[PDB]
């Protein structure tokens, strides 16, 4: 898009010409306050790491799922607390 | 309906006769799908309506109704000229 | 052409869940038997509340419920229809 | 009359451990 | 090479999803794959194969060790006509209270599986007698796997990879496999029944421990090297005798008695111990036939050309299969794949009515899933060895090669085999058809006396010829006169026919009009699937419409809308239209067994009796009669056990009904949905910050079918095995 | 007698049913006029009925335990009206069909415009073909000895 | 014939559609049609809608090859309009493609070399079997 | 990357050219038919797999051949 006349094609502007814009894309570099940045900075930025962050995924979801299933307590999971009726007799008399 | 139905015998009786106003014939056992539907009637019972709407209409005879197919021949008829 | 091929089978879906509601509600809430000091006993007693509510409740509190009696009319004047 | 006993548990879970180390060495080898 | 799809280039290049999917289909295909040779092809197949081995090991370990830690063997053990054997516990989060009561069954702490598959009954009669002895066996199985899974690893090194000529070795192969894997392995189990199993049905309790000096008979190996056979079935055990215990117990090892054993109504153990010994002998024997490194023997390709008729009425006879089918995988697995069908379907019928293991035939539910499961096993086995004969005609087969032997001159007169089958298929269609309507007519119109009721007096005359005695035939067996009777009337007669006779197990059931009409319909299934199965076979190569099918493989979509439209030409198409005949076929056969063992069980076989000559009569008192406690499963008012058979039921129907919609639906309206789905995406903002990394398509055409299909056969298997299981386990009867 | 099948006549439950039958349908007669056509109609049903029973228990068919008759098929001489005989009619009506059908087609083949006379039939010619295949057997083996029944050189595909 | 170049020349009066160039366009190639008209008419958008051409010379974005040659030949076969079309890649490169030579491919051309043409009849081609552990295809023979 | 191919049946009648929707096709000087001239198959990296040039032969059996094989951005289609 040269833009002068009717014209949209132009290959000095290849972008303009295949409609590669950014519609809501805002470059302003000031947003927050410099000691959140310092706080969340210093915290936050143990988990940048990506294959670290799989591994401590991985390892934290089996540990938590395998610590609340087996410590469960049978007023909340009713597979835990088990049956407390009588059992029922089969149709010919097969238990 | 004029020929074919209970609709005098549905006149007297709307509460307890089915309407009806299809016969068969006996050939193969057909007889069976002959139904009672009441009014010293047998035939098999329709859905349509038409009775209902005849008696809303106040067809009280099937007098009114063979002259109403008469007259649908001679529209048919009509029609076809047209 | 293909497309109302495939609204076809869409609009047969649509119209049969649309007769199923109107039947089953109708026979369990509005249509039944009245008598004296006019207490209603409805044909399917009201259980299109607690049942309908479940695709289990469909197949076996109207489908199979219901379909007695069409797969019962051998031999009566109802056989045609099975 | 008997039970199985957890003893009996922890070497079946071992040898199931090392059947599937083979596995995966067979895997690996059909898949190379 | 580079991408997922690591054996074909041009999946790797595609940008498309359908780069996956087809990655995923073709995987195991090893002859598609890039810069295949034959020595690779052979060693893959091999190490697969060992894989598999250890898969089915693993299986099986699984069983035992499920039911040993989680099962009620021993208390089945004690009481096996009174207690419910336990598959394996449950352990769902998602349950709530009444579930936990309702699915704890047995002598079970906790909610518990039923065990419908016989496992129970098989290992009780084989000798094991309590946990231990299932731990033990789950054990060996394990280290059985491991040792498969170290053989594929190592057979596939390069020291120990074997050659191509070593996987043609047609004549040694056959020679080891009949001789070891069939008359050893049945010789190795006549070992393991007379020395262990008949002991500890009799009181006995011979292990390892003792192996060495518990003699199976009192005079052990005397008689055998002294040439006195007959001293091993002096005594046999008594028609008093209590399975697992002494009472009544006799000292033969090896009668043939016949018949059943009274209190566990199954075949007794000696004769099934003789049984397995006459065939390891009859193998054995056999084995030493095919010529190898010794000079003595024949040879199969001259046994091949020697037979060949004079007169050139079947040609050049048998001359050059052996070359075809030896350098042809797929003619071999096509025809280990019919042999392995006929075998299944054989061991559906034969098991039924003459149930081998002790305390069948009394857990009814078991009997018929065992009947249903390897009955479907055997349909999808036949339609495969069609498809791949198919792709055998397409692939491998040489015309030249094949000069005017009896392969090519099949070919030569396909189109009089297409027309009679259809004939066949018609004719069977067309009368059976209209007597079921007429008689469907008959009833309707209250006149069940004008209905057309055809004795099946051929199966009745073989019946009589068996030695039953009630239809008044009065022919062989069934004749006292006859040299057959006398023959047999000291060795197996007398069992045999007591069996025979008696009208409470399922042995020769009785049969009328109405079991005359169904072996008919399943005729005309058979006809019909063959029909279709062996069109796609014959025409693989090509046909009046497009001569020149085999450029394009075995799997195509079309060849477009010219010369008047080609959808579904291809003979993959032939398999895909074949699967549905034999799910129909096979639907129609089981629902006639269940059915006729519903009221044999019930004692009412007058219903069957009456009922089954006219369609309504299957629809109301099959069907809607015996689905009422599978739908009440979870109701309104509660929930029994039968509930996950009924969402199961449920579930079926959903998942059949969903495969319709690939079915009848074709591509073009989904890529043009999906068109405008992607135009949707890229223009949405917080959307827009994610990119697919593949282009998203529709699927393919033959992929579609082969979806369509899939959904359909689990539909279709999933809602008859939750209606039968349902139906014969609310009433055990 | 054949699998243990009896006589129609000697059999109860073939009785049981008719009367079950008569007495089903006096029912339904009990509440009309005596008079009345749906009188008549009931009672000609009811004649109907039992001069059926009639003929089927003295013709000489088998019945089963349920006391309905059974068909035998197998060539038995006391049985060949059952499936025999109108085998052979039906073999008859059926070869007249097609072998009329065949002449007629093999007559239009050689025509100006043989799939005009395809769609309209040519009436007078098809009458005459008609007519003459009352001896279509005769005709039939005369051609197949002939040698004027079959083909040789026949469209196939690549083999 | 010397292959055209390309040009600043005004595109057809248009109002837009959700028809139009995607992110293909942008990371891949996109297609440029030109024509020349003698008077300004009302032609159909292949990507759906109407359009005006203008009088002269006319420049059109399109998203693919067939989008391209179909509004080239109904301009053929509907206004008599002799039209061009080329292939351009985010680079820049232009790629001159549908009169390669400037003749219309159904009209025979001196200078042209037969491609995948084979001297024998569609029967006369080989068996898969025959063709068993190689690459050739038997119709590549 | 589909593969079409010219057979030596061809009468150049130039009908599969006219039905191509991609310019996949084009004639070429040839002899051995009346019309003197041939089909050729140059584009073939830009072909769809329609088989409009199989609908518009007239011959016994097809001059002109389309096998599919590898699919690609521009064999699938797609405009995004
Ligand atoms: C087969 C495996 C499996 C298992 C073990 C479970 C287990 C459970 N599901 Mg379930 N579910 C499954 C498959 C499974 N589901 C599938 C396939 C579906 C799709 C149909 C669902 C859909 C489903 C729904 C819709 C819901 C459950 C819920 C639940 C929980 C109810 C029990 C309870 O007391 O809640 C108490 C549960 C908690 C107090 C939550 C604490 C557990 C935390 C979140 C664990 C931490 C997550 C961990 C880091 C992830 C690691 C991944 C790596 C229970 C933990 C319910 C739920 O969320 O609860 C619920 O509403 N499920
Ligand atoms: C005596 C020596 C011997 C033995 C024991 C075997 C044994 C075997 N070979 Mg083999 N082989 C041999 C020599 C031998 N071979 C020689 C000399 C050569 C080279 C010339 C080969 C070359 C060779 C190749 C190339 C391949 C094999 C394969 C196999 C395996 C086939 C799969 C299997 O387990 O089927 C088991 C089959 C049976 C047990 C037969 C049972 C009979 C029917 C089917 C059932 C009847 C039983 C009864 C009714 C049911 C009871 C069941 C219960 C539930 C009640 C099998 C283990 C294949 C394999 O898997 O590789 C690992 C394979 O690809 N062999
Ligand atoms: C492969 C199967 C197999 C195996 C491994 C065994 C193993 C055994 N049996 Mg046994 N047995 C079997 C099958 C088998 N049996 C069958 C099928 C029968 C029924 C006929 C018997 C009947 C039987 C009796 C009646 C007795 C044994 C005994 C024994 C034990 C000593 C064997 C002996 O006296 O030396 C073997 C001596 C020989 C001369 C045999 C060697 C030559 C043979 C014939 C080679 C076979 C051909 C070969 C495959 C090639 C031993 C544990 C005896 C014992 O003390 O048990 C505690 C005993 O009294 N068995
Ligand atoms: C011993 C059993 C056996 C073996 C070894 C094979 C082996 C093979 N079959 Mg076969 N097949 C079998 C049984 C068997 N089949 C049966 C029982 C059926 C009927 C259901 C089929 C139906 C069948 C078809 C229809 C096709 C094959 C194909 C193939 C080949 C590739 C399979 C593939 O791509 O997997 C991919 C597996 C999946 C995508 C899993 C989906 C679930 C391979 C040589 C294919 C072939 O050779 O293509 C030319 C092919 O088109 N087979
Ligand atoms: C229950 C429904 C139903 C019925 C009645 C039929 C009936 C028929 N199918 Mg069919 N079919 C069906 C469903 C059905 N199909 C479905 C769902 C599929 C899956 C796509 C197929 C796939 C299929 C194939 C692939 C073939 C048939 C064939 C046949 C014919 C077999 C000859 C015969 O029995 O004549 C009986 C005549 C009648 C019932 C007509 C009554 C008036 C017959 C016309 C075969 C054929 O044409 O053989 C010559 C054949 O090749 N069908
Ligand atoms: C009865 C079976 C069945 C079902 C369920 C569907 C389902 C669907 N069809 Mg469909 N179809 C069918 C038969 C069926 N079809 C048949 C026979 C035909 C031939 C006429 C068609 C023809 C057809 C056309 C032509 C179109 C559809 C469309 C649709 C979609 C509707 C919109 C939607 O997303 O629904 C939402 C609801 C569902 C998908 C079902 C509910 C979700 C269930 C309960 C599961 C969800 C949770 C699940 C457990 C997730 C966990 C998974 C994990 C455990 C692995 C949906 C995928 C339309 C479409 O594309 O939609 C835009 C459309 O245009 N169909
Ligand atoms: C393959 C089956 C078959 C065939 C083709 C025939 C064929 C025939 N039977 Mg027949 N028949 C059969 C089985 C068969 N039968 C069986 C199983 C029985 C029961 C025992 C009979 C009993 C039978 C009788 C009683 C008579 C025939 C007769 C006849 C002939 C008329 C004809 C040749 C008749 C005959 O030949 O008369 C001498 C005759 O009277 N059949
Ligand atoms: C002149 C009539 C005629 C004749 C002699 C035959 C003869 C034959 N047909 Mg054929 N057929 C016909 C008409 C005819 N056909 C028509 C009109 C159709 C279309 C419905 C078919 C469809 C058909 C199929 C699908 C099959 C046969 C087969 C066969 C063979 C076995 C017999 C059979 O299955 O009959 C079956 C007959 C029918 C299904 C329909 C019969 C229609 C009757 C004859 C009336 C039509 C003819 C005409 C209207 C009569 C008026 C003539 C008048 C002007 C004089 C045999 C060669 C089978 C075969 O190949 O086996 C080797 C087979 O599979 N035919
Ligand atoms: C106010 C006014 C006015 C007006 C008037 C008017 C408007 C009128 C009208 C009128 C009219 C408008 C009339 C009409 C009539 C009609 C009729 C009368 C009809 C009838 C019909 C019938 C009877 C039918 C029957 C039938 C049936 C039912 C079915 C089918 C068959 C038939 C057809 C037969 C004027 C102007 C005067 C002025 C003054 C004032
Ligand atoms: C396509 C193809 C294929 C396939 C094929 C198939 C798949 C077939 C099948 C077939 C079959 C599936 C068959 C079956 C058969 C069977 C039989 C043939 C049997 C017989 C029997 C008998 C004969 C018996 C007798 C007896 C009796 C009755 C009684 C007792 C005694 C005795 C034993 C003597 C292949 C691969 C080759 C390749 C080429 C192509
Ligand atoms: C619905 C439908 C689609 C659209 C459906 C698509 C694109 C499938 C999308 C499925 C999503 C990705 C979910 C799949 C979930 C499955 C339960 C698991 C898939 C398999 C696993 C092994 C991954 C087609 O593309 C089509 C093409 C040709 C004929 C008929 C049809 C057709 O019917």
């Amino acid at each position: 898009k040269y833009g002068e006349k009717s014209v949209y094609f132009d290959l000095g502007e290849i972008d303009n010409t295949t409609g590669n814009w950014d519609l809501y894309g805002n470059d302003d570099p000031n947003r927050y306050n410099g000691f959140q940045n310092k706080f969340f900075e210093t915290f936050a930025g143990a988990f940048t790491k990506r294959g670290l962050l799989l591994k401590f995924l991985v390892l934290g979801g089996a540990t938590t799922i395998g610590y609340l299933g087996s410590t469960s307590s049978p007023d909340l999971l009713a597979i835990k607390n088990g049956p407390k009726q009588v059992p029922v007799m089969g149709p010919r008399g097969r238990k | 309906g004029a020929r074919f139905s209970n609709y005098e015998a549905w006149l007297s009786d709307p509460t307890h006769i089915k309407p009806s106003a299809q016969v068969v014939w006996p050939i193969v056992g057909q007889k069976i799908l002959n139904g009672d539907v009441g009014g010293g009637f047998q035939g098999i019972q329709i859905t349509s309506g038409f009775f209902q709407l005849w008696r809303a209409s106040g067809i009280t005879s099937e007098l009114q109704l063979y002259t109403t197919a008469i007259g649908g021949l001679i529209f048919a008829a009509l029609m076809l000229f047209a | 052409w293909d497309h109302v091929f495939l609204g076809l089978f869409w609009m047969y879906n649509a119209i049969s869940v649309v007769i199923f509601h109107f039947s089953w509600k109708m026979q369990s809430d509005v249509w039944g038997s009245i008598s004296d000091q006019g207490v209603v006993t409805h044909i399917t007693g009201g259980n299109f509340a607690q049942s309908s509510i479940t695709i289990n409740g469909w197949l076996r509190d109207f489908l199979w419920a219901q379909a007695s009696q069409v797969i019962q009319s051998y031999g009566s004047s109802l056989s045609a229809y099975g | 009359m008997t039970s199985i006993s957890d003893s009996q548990i922890i070497v079946a879970l071992v040898s199931a451990f090392i059947t599937g180390i083979l596995a995966l060495r067979l895997g690996k080898s059909l898949y190379q | 090479a580079s991408r997922f799809p690591k054996f074909s280039r041009g999946l790797s290049q595609d940008p498309t999803t359908r780069r996956i999917w087809f990655g995923i289909a073709t995987a195991h295909d090893f002859e598609s794959h890039d810069d295949m040779t034959e020595e690779r092809l052979y060693q893959k197949i091999f190490a697969s194969h060992f894989g598999q081995l250890a898969i089915i090991f693993l299986w099986t370990s699984g069983n035992l060790f499920h039911v040993a830690w989680q099962g009620n063997f021993e208390a089945w053990g004690q009481d096996p006509l009174h207690v419910r054997p336990i598959a394996h516990a449950i352990w769902d989060p998602h349950f709530g209270q009444p579930a936990v009561e309702a699915f704890t069954r047995g002598g079970a702490s906790g909610p518990v599986n039923i065990a419908y598959s016989g496992v129970y009954q098989w290992w009780y009669t084989i000798g094991l007698r309590t946990n231990q002895d299932l731990y033990g066996g789950s054990i060996f199985l394990l280290f059985v796997s491991a040792l498969f899974l170290i053989a594929g690893w190592l057979h596939l090194q390069p020291k120990w990879k074997p050659s191509v000529s070593w996987f043609k070795n047609a004549e040694s192969r056959l020679n080891h496999h009949l001789s070891g894997l069939f008359g050893v392995s049945s010789l190795a189990w006549t070992g393991h029944l007379v020395h262990v199993a008949i002991p500890e049905s009799r009181g006995e309790h011979v292990r390892w421990n003792n192996l060495l000096t518990a003699l199976p008979h009192p005079q052990g190996l005397g008689p055998f090297f002294a040439g006195q056979w007959n001293v091993y079935a002096q005594n046999p055990d008594s028609n008093s005798h209590l399975f697992g215990t002494s009472e009544g117990a006799g000292t033969a090892i090896l009668t043939f008695l016949g018949g059943f054993h009274p209190q566990t109504q199954s075949l007794w153990l000696t004769d099934m111990a003789h049984h397995h010994l006459a065939i390891a002998v009859i193998f054995i024997i056999a084995g030493h036939m095919y010529r190898t490194n010794f000079g003595i023997g024949h040879s199969m390709k001259e046994i091949l050309e020697a037979h060949t008729p004079p007169g050139g009425r079947l040609g050049r006879g048998h001359k050059g299969l052996y070359d075809t089918i030896n350098n042809s995988l797929h003619f071999q697995l096509g025809l280990a794949l019919a042999s392995l069908g006929v075998i299944t379907s054989l061991v559906a019928q034969h098991m039924y009515s003459l149930p081998p293991y002790a305390f069948l035939a009394q857990d009814f539910t078991t009997q018929a899933a065992l009947y249903t499961h390897h009955q479907y096993i055997a349909g999808f086995i036949m339609t495969g060895a069609f498809a791949h004969g198919a792709i055998f005609f397409i692939r491998d087969y040489n015309p030249e090669q094949n000069k005017d032997n009896v392969l090519a001159r099949m070919l030569e007169h396909k189109e009089a085999i297409i027309s009679h089958l259809s004939w066949a298929s018609l004719f069977l269609g067309f009368h059976t058809l209209g007597l079921y309507v007429h008689n469907d007519v008959m009833l309707a119109f209250g006149t069940p006396e004008k209905q057309i009721l055809i004795e099946p007096v051929f199966a009745q005359w073989i019946q009589s010829a068996h030695g039953k005695a009630l239809y008044g035939f009065d022919v062989l067996l069934s004749s006292a006169d006859s040299p057959a009777f006398n023959a047999g009337q000291t060795l197996w007669l007398p069992g045999w026919l007591d069996a025979i006779n008696n009208n409470s197990n399922s042995l020769f059931l009785t049969i009328g009009p109405g079991d005359f009409l169904v072996h008919h319909a399943i005729a005309l299934g058979l006809h019909t699937t063959t029909l279709i199965l062996v069109k796609g076979a014959l025409d693989a190569r090509g046909s009046k419409l497009m001569p020149d099918k085999k450029e394009f493989g075995y799997s195509f979509p079309c060849d477009g809308p010219g010369r008047g439209g080609t959808c579904d030409i291809s003979a993959w198409d032939a398999f895909y239209l074949a699967v549905f005949w034999m799910l129909n076929t096979i639907g129609w056969v089981t629902f006639y067994w269940h059915w006729k063992h519903i009221t044999l069980w019930q004692g009412n076989v007058a219903q069957f009796n009456e009922s089954s000559t006219y369609l309504m009569g299957w629809l109301r008192d099959y069907l809607w009669l015996n689905s009422s406690q599978l739908i009440n499963g979870y109701n309104p008012f509660g929930m029994n056990s039968l509930s996950v058979w009924a969402w199961m039921f449920l579930f079926g129907h959903l998942v059949w009904a969903t495969g319709f919609m690939f079915l009848i639906s074709w591509r073009g309206y989904w890529q043009e949905l999906i068109e405008t789905l992607a135009w949707a995406h890229e223009r949405t903002p917080l959307a827009n910050l994610v990119r697919w990394k593949d282009k998203p398509v529709a699927l393919s055409i033959v992929q579609a079918r082969l979806v369509g299909l899939a959904h359909f056969s689990v539909g279709y298997i999933f809602t008859y095995a939750a209606f039968l299981i349902a139906s014969t386990s609310g009433k055990f009867g | 007698d054949v699998a243990g099948l009896t006589p129609c006549k000697e059999s109860k439950g073939f009785a049981k049913r008719e009367k079950q039958e008569i007495k089903k349908l006096e029912s339904r007669l009990k509440l009309y006029a005596p008079d009345s056509a749906p009188a008549l109609a009931l009672n000609a049903t009811i004649e109907k009925t039992k001069r059926r029973f009639a003929f089927y228990g003295n013709e000489g068919l088998l019945c089963g335990t349920d006391g309905l008759p059974h068909l035998i098929v197998d060539g038995d001489q006391a049985h060949l009206g059952e499936f025999v005989y109108p085998g052979l009619v039906f073999l008859y009506i059926a070869g007249w069909i097609g072998w009329v059908g065949r002449a007629y087609l093999i007559d239009v083949r050689t025509s100006k415009k043989p799939t005009e006379k395809e769609i309209i039939i040519d009436v007078p010619l098809a009458l005459r073909i008609m007519s003459k295949g009352l001896t279509w057997p005769v005709a039939a083996i005369g051609e197949l000895r002939s040698g004027k029944l079959v083909e040789k050189s026949a469209n196939i595909t690549v083999s | 014939t010397p292959p055209t170049l390309n040009a600043d020349t005004p595109a057809p009066i248009f109002g837009g559609s959700t028809g139009g160039l995607l992110r293909k366009a942008q990371v891949e190639e996109f297609y440029v049609i030109t024509w020349e008209s003698p008077k300004e008419q009302i032609f159909e958008m292949p990507t759906g809608g109407a359009a005006i051409m203008r009088s002269g010379p006319n420049l059109l974005k399109l998203a693919r090859k067939e989008q391209c040659l179909a509004l080239g030949a109904r301009l053929r076969t509907k206004f008599k309009i002799q039209y061009q079309f080329y292939r351009v890649f985010p680079n820049g490169e232009v790629q001159y493609l549908h009169p390669k030579d400037g003749v219309y491919p159904e009209k025979v051309n001196a200078g042209r070399s037969p491609v995948g043409v084979n001297n024998r009849s569609i029967g006369k081609n080989a068996n898969p079997a025959e063709l068993k552990f190689a690459h050739k295809q038997a119709y590549d023979l | 990357a589909h593969s079409v191919k010219i057979y030596d049946t061809c009468i150049g009648c130039t009908q599969c050219v006219r039905a191509c929707p991609t310019d996949v096709l084009e004639m070429v000087p040839w002899d051995g038919c009346k019309a003197s001239q041939i089909a050729s198959a140059p584009r073939t990296e830009d072909c769809v797999g329609c088989k409009r040039c199989e609908s518009a032969c007239p011959t016994d059996f097809l001059s002109v051949r389309v096998y599919l094989g590898a699919e690609t951005t521009r064999s699938m289609g797609l405009a995004y």
